[PDB]
């Protein structure tokens, strides 16, 4: 009677390096709706992330969109970490640009 | 044609931290337009879309009274709900609840909807009929009970016929400018080499409202559901919606491949190769 | 709007 969050990192827009956007991390089909959601930049926590609010799907499961303001570029790495009850430890998901 | 408006009711108790906290938020199609939080200091309803903004102080109070309301009454339905299912008092537990209307192109009740869960399972919810009731367990089956004698889907069909499709349609024209205003997908196509075997073709759709659509690669004209990776559909963070699908080809073949993509804001479908 | 109709389960 628990489910696992799915977790997708994307940007708002396709991503311009030295072009301002917008870092998601989307959160879906968890059970229960306790969830800590973490957004990094080069393994370091990133301050001032936003949230939607509480919602949930059809079949009852929970999502949830975290995002960030961000300027992606070459070198820097993006990635999404977060804990649930499923979980034995932390999971963190890489910023991919091309998905 | 086909819109709807929801709300999705949210309480988890905390043990041992004071009283259950309840969410509330509103959607019209897929727009949500309110929320409300009971741990807020002081609780009220609050607007989350524009079109919404411009209802006056009485709509604010009203509803903001429901939801507090509606907050005391969760607590002392997951109280019972403990009781029913013989559960102690140290483990949290959720209680879901989702309700609303579909109104048709004649601007008359489609669908009604009005069903519960509890940690997570269906546990009752109102028929198609409006007027009777499907409970999943014996324990949903003592609400049932209670409910039949408050007569509640009596109650339900009422404002499920009448209020809700009443401010349904109100809503659909005071934000008509973004609610009925189809936004089609930003498409194309990237290639993205594997290795000189093969690379991987993935096609895109950006910025579209609503969420619904379909993408779909082909081959020769075959469509390709087996080999396909489709990620789920997902908000952009603007109110607008992105999806994508990849599949792996053989370098040389690209040629053989063909995305086709769906969506009410294409005046035609799409089809896009690399 | 939110339905003005309260029922505990």
């Amino acid at each position: 009677i628990q489910r696992t969050p799915k977790i997708q990192v994307y940007s708002r827009h396709p991503a311009e390096n030295g072009k301002s956007n917008f870092l998601n991390c989307y959160v879906s089909g968890f059970h229960p709706s306790d969830i800590e959601v973490d957004l990094l930049k080069n393994g370091e926590r990133i301050e001032k992330v936003e949230h939607s609010d509480l919602s949930f799907s059809k079949d009852w499961s929970f999502y949830l969109l975290y995002y960030t303001e961000f300027t992606p570029t070459e070198k820097d790495e993006y990635a999404c970490r977060v804990n649930h009850v499923t979980l034995s430890q932390p999971k963190i998901v890489k910023w991919d640009r091309d998905m | 044609g086909s819109h709807s408006m929801r709300y999705f009711y949210t309480s988890v108790s905390r043990p041992g931290r004071g009283e259950p906290r309840f969410i509330s938020v509103g959607y019209v199609d897929d727009t949500q337009f309110v929320r409300f939080d009971s741990d807020a200091a002081s609780p009220r309803e609050e607007p989350r879309a524009p079109w919404i903004e411009q209802e006056g102080p009485e709509y604010w109070d009203r509803n903001t009274q429901i939801c507090k309301t509606n907050t005391q009454t969760d607590r002392e339905s997951l109280r019972n709900l403990r009781g029913y299912y013989n559960q102690s008092e140290a483990g949290s537990h959720t209680l879901q609840r989702m309700y609303g209307c579909d109104v048709g192109p004649d601007g008359r009740l489609l669908r009604g909807h009005n069903q519960f869960a509890y940690d997570g399972k269906d546990y009752i919810a109102l028929n198609e009929d409006l007027s009777s009731w499907t409970a999943a367990d014996t324990a949903a089956q003592i609400t049932q009970r209670k409910w039949e004698a408050a007569r509640v889907a009596e109650q339900l069909r009422t404002y499920l016929e009448g209020t809700c499709v009443e401010w349904l349609r109100r809503y659909l024209e005071n934000g008509k400018e973004t609610l009925q205003r189809a936004d089609p997908p930003k498409t194309h196509v990237t290639h993205h080499p594997i290795s000189d075997h093969e690379a991987t073709l993935r096609c895109w759709a950006l910025g579209f409202y609503p969420a619904e659509i379909t993408l779909t690669w082909q081959r020769d004209g075959e469509d390709q559901t087996q080999d396909t990776e489709l990620v789920e559909t997902r908000p952009a963070g603007d109110r607008t919606f992105q999806k994508w699908a990849a599949v792996v080809v053989p370098s040389g073949e690209e040629q053989r491949y063909t995305c086709h993509v769906q969506h009410e804001g294409l005046p035609k479908p799409l089809t896009l190769r690399w | 709007s939110h339905v003005a109709v309260e029922n505990a389960l």
